């Protein structure tokens, strides 16, 4: 496509007044400040556009999934606010920022999280127009499994219950990467998807879309640190991580073939972008 | 009247069980199980069960809202309870056990609250027509109530208070945020999905409104051994009032609940 | 008979039924606990009976006077509040309690006045419900003008700047004590008149009783502190006999009415009299 | 400011000049005169008689509301620099000047508002269908933003505000309660009095929140340097947006508030 970055800048932007709108300062003031501090840092809005790009892919507009791509970036803030926690990471910093907890100390920042994570629900139970009542249901069905017990949570768990040991083999790290970063891209591609009208049949393309890209977001990012702790070079070496790269890549893509080449072209982008990127 | 609430408990219990299943992994479902069962059953998703009977539908209608009333319960009980590292949230008098470290907890919470969605947006069957929408509502229902402006209001603003020295008007509104609102959205939750009409869903919901403060009312007794009837009785006072107008059991096996 | 003691009890616990339910804890929680303190604190609520009696005597119901009838006890209760901060009385206990300021601070206790205040416009505006609204607008009318410049907080004003005097006479003493009190129980009896659809004449008679009252309320009150006012300059001799040539006119003016109607307000005229609180 | 603005704004002075009249006693009616006018002039208060002439209406008719919303205003500012005793609030670093004792300034301001009830509730012209129904409505609108959901929620976060130590989201939140409620309710009275419909009296309030909003945070970008011309563009888009549908001549000015119009002076002055 021409310019992919001025297309995720647009999309950053529209979810961005969107996210500003759909939560305001009130009272709790240190709950909803809390919650604003995280959701509004900025970032690449990656869930968000995924979502709304999977809407538009099968002929839905924006608006309809603006609420669900504001869902999934919700949880995402979430994750990575109790993620940041002396318990887990025990982060101080973030974007140059005091994260979270060191700002409105551990209490607010759980429940400002816990907040995010209700809120989501809500906002796309309650603000989806343009949709039947199956459908918004059924959507708020793909967010609950993409985010818990077999999704989001569960690569959480598996991960801090793993870092101290070394016998991770190849199928562990997929566990975790399949959970902790692709469940929840599937999910905000599933959403789009089924919010713009898709047959299963191209939702299920999208679902292997989203679930090839995230797992070539982990093994690029393993390929860089080598370049300039199980990771894929230790398991299987840098060549080979590489090439299952350009396979997860060149299957991605695959998955895009019968849409209409323009409404495809910014996810097939995307997918090239995550798979050369230099950092 | 002990049994029939006791068969509500009992078939809630047998519902999440027969919905949470330790499996592989063991390191998620395994704390996901035990965190969904250690925690005190709460009275709102008892009375979203009583509120469909109420109203004519069958129990197995409000089921999984039900369940999903709990599971927010539950994980809301089990951030609470947190050991934090910083001194931001007063620990609980009586310190409750934890099996599982805080980051296992914490991830289980977060992992418990969507599985109540999951299993009321799965509970849709598709050969009933008003499910959709009444899921739907329900789901609003409780995400709002479990939400910043209803249940995790009066989590963040029961931290205020000072044992024996907040005053009693403070305590009750910790307790309607706390409490109330659940138990209004249990209550307005069974008469949905029951199918209930406007009015009926709107009392019932005042009812539990009132209910659950009484009731969270309660709890604190301990904590601040000023229990004045005087609050206590204008409470059941607004609440029968809402009853009144459905006549029958209606305004009476409601009544039991304040006992 | 006229059992006067049950009358009242009833009417208070009536009128302290709709200011707990007018007045809810929310956000922001500090500022309501505030107003609530010191509204539900408990007192005679002299001013809403006086509110209601009137509207109940001209023909109307309470519930068409009960929320002018919380709005004067709202007003009246913020007027004690600003009344009993540092920068004027300076008062640390009232009803046996701690003064707001006390339990709150001043800062809040200043802005929880305020916001009684404010509301009692909210209050009588919005929920009063049988009457039109022209006569709803005259009602908010006549509470401005009694608690306004040439009211309640004219008197008060009057007496602040001028505490210590020597040639207080019996006009400089009538303005003050006709003001800081009489004005706000006057516009009791008003409110109800006019809510009830009283025609004019009747306000015109209950206004004028309004005042007498008014009067008594604060010469009675002067007395009960004291076991510069009415006390001082001609003495109790004559100070309590003041009070009694008041409660005559005040129930004179009510023989406009039948005397089975009025003898609530012959009541509360007595209360006003001889109550020992 | 521009000259239209200027001029509705001496209007309401002069109203309420002629509406105060110092007389006997003037321990009553001085302080009450004094302290009308000591108080800053708030745009909530000429944006009532603006939105009123933008929906048809003529000013004149919502001057007794313009007056009330500055009175409002103005018993709020003279409680707000109250001299307190028990240290409950911080003193503001910025302290201004008091001509009268902390008792006579509590008390006028306890008389003001109530002025500006009455001034509204007298304004009722018999000769008019819907006065009394406009005029109810204002009182409760004014009443509303005038209390404890209103501009004291504003007033008492206000406190717990810390110098460049509390975020913008924070300090925007106390802007919108302390100014734009007030705004708000400024945009939404005028439009009801001018005869609006409920949509334009609708967006005219969502104006009159922004733009308040946006005021108060100029305000206050001389007491906590960090107003990013973020937070500005913001409240300044969103509120344009709400105008949007009001095409005219009056119409033109009222966007002006929020948004500058192209002059020479502010060019040759950076140049
Ligand atoms: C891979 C996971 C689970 C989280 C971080 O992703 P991002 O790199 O998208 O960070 P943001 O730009 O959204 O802030
Ligand atoms: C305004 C003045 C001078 C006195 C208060 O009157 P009250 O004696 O009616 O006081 P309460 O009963 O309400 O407590």
């Amino acid at each position: 496509m021409f310019d992919f970055d001025g297309y995720m800048l647009r999309k950053a932007k529209s979810v961005n007044k969107a996210l500003e709108a759909a939560v305001q300062m009130k009272e709790p003031l240190k709950i909803h400040e809390s919650m604003r501090y995280s959701l509004l840092a900025g970032g690449k809005r990656v869930r968000p556009m995924l979502c709304i790009a999977a809407c538009e892919l099968v002929g839905g507009d924006e608006s309809t999934a603006m609420p669900a791509a504001c869902a999934v970036e919700m949880i995402h803030t979430m994750s990575l606010m109790h993620d940041d926690l002396p318990c887990m990471d025990n982060d101080d910093l973030r974007r140059g920022k005091p994260t979270n907890h060191m700002a409105f100390g551990e209490s607010v920042a759980v429940l400002a999280g816990d907040a995010l994570l209700s809120f989501a629900f809500e906002h796309v139970a309650a603000a989806t127009k343009g949709a039947p009542p199956e459908r918004i249901v059924r959507v708020l069905g793909e967010l609950a499994v993409s985010i818990g017990s077999e999704g989001l949570v569960a690569g959480q768990v598996v991960d801090v219950c793993s870092e101290g040991m070394a016998e991770v083999g190849l199928d562990h790290l997929e566990f975790i990467h399949h959970h902790k970063t692709a469940a929840l891209l599937q999910g905000s591609v599933v959403l789009g998807a089924i919010l713009g009208g898709g047959k299963e049949e191209e939702v299920a393309k999208l679902r292997k879309f989203a679930n090839c890209i995230g797992l070539l977001f982990q093994v690029v990012d393993d390929i860089l640190d080598v370049t300039k702790k199980t990771t894929y070079p230790k398991l299987i070496g840098v060549e080979k991580s590489k090439e299952f790269a350009d396979r997860l890549n060149r299957e991605a893509q695959e998955q895009l073939l019968h849409f209409h080449p323009h409404r495809a072209a910014p996810l097939i982008a995307l997918a090239n972008y995550i798979a050369y990127r230099d950092n | 009247m002990q049994p029939y609430w006791a068969a509500i408990e009992a078939d809630i219990e047998r519902y999440l069980k027969k919905s949470i299943t330790i499996r592989p992994p063991e390191t998620v479902f395994g704390p996901m199980h035990h965190l969904t069962f250690a925690a005190p059953a709460t009275a709102a998703s008892t009375l979203c069960l009583a509120a469909c009977e109420l109203v004519g539908g069958d129990r197995s209608q409000a089921m999984a809202a039900a369940a999903a009333i709990h599971l927010v319960h539950a994980a809301a009980y089990v951030h609470e309870h947190l050991p934090l590292t910083d001194g931001s949230r007063p620990v609980s008098k009586p310190a409750i056990q934890h099996k599982y470290g805080p980051n296992v907890e914490l991830l289980t919470g977060d992992g418990i609250v969507p599985f109540g969605f999951e299993l009321l947006a799965g509970s849709v069957d598709p050969a009933r027509t008003d499910d959709p929408d009444r899921i739907l509502r329900v789901i609003i229902e409780i995400s709002r109530a479990g939400g910043p402006e209803g249940m995790i209001s009066g989590l963040h603003r029961e931290e205020e208070i000072v044992d024996g020295n907040t005053s009693l008007d403070f305590i009750e509104y910790v307790c309607k945020k706390k409490y109330g609102e659940m138990h209004a959205c249990g209550a307005a939750c069974g008469a949905i999905l029951g199918g209930a009409a406007e009015e009926e869903i709107q009392k019932l919901r005042n009812f539990g409104l009132y209910q659950g403060t009484l009731r969270g009312m309660m709890e604190m007794k301990n904590s601040h051994q000023l229990i004045d009837e005087n609050i206590i009785g204008k409470l059941k006072e607004l609440a029968l009032e809402e009853l009144g107008g459905f006549h029958g059991k209606n305004a009476e096996l409601m009544s039991s609940l304040v006992a």
